[PDB]
């Protein structure tokens, strides 16, 4: 077939990132994928000629013992923006998160038959490292559509719609978006129906040359996470000189919490330890202000211009709190994420998020990760399975783990 | 010869044409100097005769070599160069000996006129041309251009050493069990045969080279290793690093303490124990590098136990791919952390120290941590795995620190190893207030233009204390008024900050820090039994912080 023209935008310049080292086993790993890859000519050699480079790794399947090749795209997704974002970007329904149930389906295997630009190639360029040094280091470059690039889905948008065509007119009420390599279908049908209605559509993506997985989501289920006060039959100086500033907290979100009241309660120069009674505008207060602090901020609305900001704090006990916003303090959704290593964890939640967020608005956000930058870079490829990989900034939490938000 | 290989095709940068810089006017003896040289190449390929329809000049020059016997051709590629494309980077690291595998037999190859036995793109020649001068500039003068790679040019190692993979390639193949390293135009080969069966093969490659334009050496070898190589010693055997000598001399300039604390450095990869903290305090400040230093007491022995260390010498082993890897950090100063890498219990591989700050107010946990994610990354680099780690910390000591902490941290599997000193966090804060203990709201504040501030501090048993201070921050009247309330205090105290920036550095239970005030509020934190330190809104008025607040800004504020 004829190849799509692609550029990049004018004043940028092709990727120049460097090569994360890999442990031993995931070279070994990527060398035999690169090595099949070049058989089956999606990827061909390059020589010094070319200056670019995109780093990679290798994940593993839905947990099954098979390596993936995971090429971090993050930097020329960038460069590339204005191709898949305006000019053949990929709209996105706000049915999809009301529905009961979404699957999430990898039609990645989808892109490698496709073409690329014999001149976009060399932007595509790679380096699989070799241990201490002692190689050169073998270098590729795409011919056919890469997988983590955000090109390829806008580019095989053509050719999925006339694969998913009959699927649909035979099944309006179910929604389809496609995200960067994964296809998300929603149906309000139940588990059983709707979960045959998925293999169904396997059977038609399999007429394509493209097989599948699997993994349910239920965003019809997800709800906030509330700011909670505390509830205790008894009562302390600090017990409440804490509820008073957390309180405050809430002040600066959430418009209308009064704490006129529960303040210049018991005060003046008292202990700590000395517990105190009570008041009836307390209760109401109370009352009043939680009532406030359960449901959603007044006057925050998602702004399609700007980006996503997701904040993790590490609660303890295996527990995460994480806000996604756009303007600071002003949360468009909280939540939580509990149930080994911290690291392990955290990058469970990272996933976790990114996914809710997709569903949600269409787009990753960028993270604000509680964890030092080397620990990170060092493992979260450990334990990560998405095919994606989002934006983050490795952040400094305050004594802000007190309140959940 | 010119390797009959296939030309990497090169072009210019985007906006850009050739070259184009006058020649200055050389001397005769110079202009004949050149004339001499060029048909030299000229003869064998490496050059070529054009005509003034090249509008590319590039500039030449001619400098004598060793003790003037012969000339040599400079050719100021300066413009070309930043006309040419960027290419890979030849090399994105070095390996490091402790990571090589053992071999029973070496030789080092070395490509004679590599650059040159490389055959130069054709549409790229047109660039590369210069111009051999007549005497005071009148005859036209000789332009030549180039048809193999210009010893000066930005591309050359890059198309080189790329080329040199792809001739290498069969032979490599043919021969996995040859392990060929190529380091700049010379070759190390090692392999696990008998020298008779090694210089076997070693020929049968320098075969392999000759069928393709590279000529290497015959007897000149320079094999037998010993091996100096980036500063390290190698052997088939094991590794150390080029022998160090410590000047031994009166007086020091700052000039010789840098080359001193330099060489010490290079040396600790495998001389455990290095030190060089003392000779270090003494280049802090903008010093003459002429400039004389005497050495103050500490350094004059610290620069005894590194002259002692390195009497002997001392040897890393190679690596074993099949044998785990196990890393052991000891602390050995404040800061200072030193680590040992082995496979075969004290058999080091490599060796290496730590000492880097990260930061203000920092503790030992957090330290040893970061330790271990240095030495992490470390290993994947040279070996490809991490190692198990042998730590002076009890599982008690990390695993109560780990949980609590606000960031996320890992550690690669470990063991404890009772090696004093033992890591180990000098104090707690208690989480519920302690009862029957006086509470201190403290509190500060400071006039901004003026510099002049009001620690002080109020309980609930009537004491009220208001010390002024001059020349502190909003901040440290917040982190003096708390140095207060530890002070004039029991065993036992609850103290109540507006201060969020000092619950912050307290809550991280540092040990040491680089502010004054913070090391102070140390020695009492790990002097109390019990601490709570609690958080309200400051000047909103609060039961307790309204009141000291009102004699601690009242005036001066
Ligand atoms: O793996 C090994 N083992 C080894 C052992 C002793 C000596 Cl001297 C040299 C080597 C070798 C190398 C190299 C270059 C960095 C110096 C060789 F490639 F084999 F030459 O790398």
């Amino acid at each position: 077939i004829e190849t799509v023209p692609v550029k990049l935008k004018p004043g940028m310049d092709g990727p120049k990132v460097k090569q994360w080292p890999l442990t031993e086993e995931k070279i070994k790993a990527l060398v035999e994928i690169c090595t099949e890859m070049e058989k089956e000519g999606k990827i061909s050699k390059i020589g010094p000629e070319n200056p670019y480079n995109t780093p990679v790794f290798a994940i593993k399947k839905k947990d099954s013992t098979k390596w993936r090749k995971l090429v971090d795209f993050r930097e020329l997704n960038k460069r590339t923006q204005d191709f898949w974002e305006v000019q053949l970007g990929i709209p996105h329904p706000a049915g999809l998160k009301k529905k009961k149930s979404v699957t999430v389906l990898d039609v990645g295997d989808a892109y490698f038959s496709v073409p690329l630009d014999e001149d976009f190639r060399k932007y595509t360029a790679f380096t699989i490292p070799s241990i201490n040094n002692e190689t050169p280091g073998i270098r590729y470059q795409y011919n056919v559509l890469p997988q983590g690039w955000k090109g390829s889905p806008a580019i095989f948008q053509s050719s999925m719609t006339k694969i998913l065509e009959p699927f649909k007119k035979q099944n309006p009420d179910i929604v389809i978006y496609q995200y960067m390599d994964d296809l998300y279908v929603g149906s309000d049908l139940e588990i059983g129906q709707h979960r045959t209605k998925i293999e169904e559509l396997r059977q038609h993506l399999l007429r394509w040359g493209l097989t599948t997985p699997g993994y349910e989501l239920h965003p019809d289920k997800w709800t906030v996470q509330p700011i909670v006060l505390p509830e205790k039959d008894s009562w302390t100086v600090n017990d409440i000189q804490k509820l008073v500033g957390k309180l405050n907290w809430a002040s600066q979100i959430y418009p209308g919490i009064k704490v006129r009241q529960l303040c210049k309660l018991l005060r003046g120069t008292k202990a700590l330890t000395e517990v105190i009674p009570l008041t009836e505008e307390a209760e109401l207060e109370l009352a009043e202000n939680r009532e406030i602090l359960k449901e959603p901020v007044h006057g925050v609305y998602y702004d399609p211009s700007k980006d996503l900001i997701a904040e993790i704090q590490k609660q303890g006990q295996g527990q995460w709190t994480y806000q996604i916003y756009q303007e600071p303090f002003k949360n468009l959704k909280t939540g939580k994420y509990a149930r080994t290593n911290d690291v392990k964890q955290l990058t469970e939640a990272v996933q976790k998020i990114t996914t809710e967020s997709i569903v949600i608005w269409g787009k990753t956000p960028k993270f604000k990760l509680p964890i030092q930058k080397e620990t990170w870079e060092t493992w979260w490829t450990e334990y990560w399975q998405a095919t994606w990989i989002p934006e983050w900034e490795f952040v400094n939490t305050p004594p802000l783990v007190k309140l959940w938000y | 010869p010119i390797s009959p290989i296939e030309t990497v095709p090169v072009k210019l940068k985007p906006g850009m044409d050739g070259p184009k810089v006058k020649q200055w006017p050389l001397t005769e003896e110079k202009i004949k100097a050149l004339v001499e040289i060029c048909t030299e190449m000229e003869k064998e390929g490496k050059i070529s005769k054009i005509g003034p329809e090249n509008p590319y000049n590039t500039p030449v020059f001619a400098i004598k070599k060793k003790d003037s016997t012969k000339w040599r051709k400079l050719v100021d590629f300066r413009e070309l160069n930043k006309r040419t494309q960027d290419f890979w980077e030849v090399q994105l690291g070095i390996p490091h000996p402790a990571g090589l595998k053992k071999k029973k037999s070496v030789t080092v190859l070395d490509v004679g006129d590599a650059y040159f036995s490389v055959p130069l793109d054709e549409d790229f020649r047109k660039y590369t041309a210069f111009t051999i001068p007549s005497i005071n500039n009148e005859t036209p003068g000789i332009r030549y251009q180039y048809n193999v790679l210009p010893q000066g040019w930005k591309g050359s190692p890059a198309i080189f050493q790329s080329s040199m993979t792809k001739i290498l390639e069969p032979f490599k193949k043919q021969n996995p069990d040859i392990v060929i390293y190529q380091y700049m135009d010379d070759l190390y080969v090692g392999s696990d045969l008998e020298i008779g069966q090694h210089r076997t093969k070693i020929e049968e490659l320098r075969q392999h080279l000759l069928r393709w334009g590279l000529t290497t050496p015959d007897k000149k070898h320079q094999k037998e290793p010993p091996f100096l190589w980036m500063g390290y010693e190698l052997h088939p055997d094991k590794w150390t690093v080029q022998p160090i000598v410590l000047p031994e001399k009166d007086s020091w300039t700052v000039n010789d303490i840098q080359k001193l604390v330099g060489k010490l450095n290079w040396a600790s990869q495998i001389y455990p124990g290095i030190k060089v903290r003392q000779l270090c305090k003494l280049l802090r400040g903008t010093k003459a590098l002429t400039e004389v230093i005497p050495l103050t007491e500490e350094a004059e022995l610290e620069l005894a136990e590194n002259r002692e260390i390195l009497k002997e010498p001392v040897h890393g082993v190679y690596y074993d791919p099949s044998k785990d890897l196990i890393a052991e950090i000891q602390k050995q100063g404040q800061g200072q952390w030193t680590y040992q890498i082995y496979q075969e219990p004290f058999k080091n591989l490599k060796t290496g120290k730590y000492a880097r700050m990260r930061g203000a107010h920092t503790n030992d946990v957090k330290q040893l941590t970061e330790a271990v994610q240095k030495i992490t990354t470390e290993s994947i680099v040279i070996w490809g795995k991490t190692p198990k780690f042998k730590l002076p910390i009890q599982k008690e000591t990390w695993e109560t620190w780990w949980t609590e902490y606000w960031q996320a941290t890992w550690i690669p599997e470990w063991e404890f190893v009772n090696t004093p000193p033992l890591v180990k966090l000098w104090y707690q804060l208690e989480k519920e207030p302690i009862v029957g203990a006086e509470t201190f709201y403290v509190d500060g504040a400071a006039n901004r233009e003026t510099k002049l501030g009001k620690a002080g501090y109020v309980t609930n048993k009537g004491r009220q204390k208001v010390v002024p201070l001059t020349n502190t921050t909003n901040q440290k009247t917040q982190l003096q008024a708390i140095y207060l309330a530890l002070q004039d205090s029991g065993l036992e105290v609850n103290i109540v900050t507006d201060s969020q920036y000092a619950l912050g550095i307290i809550q991280a239970q540092p040990d040491k820090s680089e502010s004054e005030l913070v090391n102070q509020i140390i020695e009492q934190l790990i002097k109390k039994e019990k601490v709570y330190l609690a958080w309200v809104p400051a000047h909103k008025g609060i039961g307790g912080n309204e009141q000291v607040d009102k004699l601690v800004s009242a005036g001066i504020r």
